[PDB]
């Protein structure tokens, strides 16, 4: 699961 | 260096990864950096270089360190209380600058991270606005 900027 | 030096292993560490970098990574590093908070200047200037210094590939990865450390710093101590934001915003045209020597298909990606900062107001909408004008004028060129 990458990391994604609109995620808490 | 301690925790400088351990912030910068997690940040290097991402040249062991072939983007997109993963949600533990990112937690890995950004971790490192707020437990480093008391040289939170020579870890903004750790991720400058980084983002000056990267390949093509990694240049969103490095702007993806400054939104995770930043949104994590603001909810651990307080938004108004946030050292980090205020700090990368000094030299914040030099590393947009760095950051769009990244691949094509990729600032939509750098767009898409500074049209959140202004929406959630991490960032002053004065100092996003010519970061924005950036993108739109390489677009074009």
């Amino acid at each position: 699961p990458s990391y994604s900027p609109t995620s808490p | 260096m301690e925790a400088v030096k351990t912030f910068n292993s997690e940040l290097y560490s991402l040249n062991d990864y072939k983007p997109p970098i993963s949600k533990a990574k990112m937690t890995q590093i950004t971790k490192a950096a707020i437990k480093a908070i008391k040289f939170y200047k020579h870890v903004v200037q750790s991720v400058e270089k980084f983002i000056q210094k990267c390949k093509p590939e990694y240049k969103v990865p490095g702007l993806y360190v400054i939104d995770s450390i930043v949104r994590q710093s603001r909810h651990q101590f307080g938004q108004e209380k946030d050292v980090f934001a205020p700090r990368f915003s000094n030299n914040i045209i030099s590393t947009f600058q760095n950051l769009y020597r990244c691949p094509g298909d990729d600032k939509s990606k750098i767009v898409t991270v500074l049209n959140l900062w202004q929406k959630n107001n991490v960032f002053k909408s004065e100092i996003i606005q010519p970061l924005l004008d950036m993108a739109a004028a390489l677009e074009h060129h």
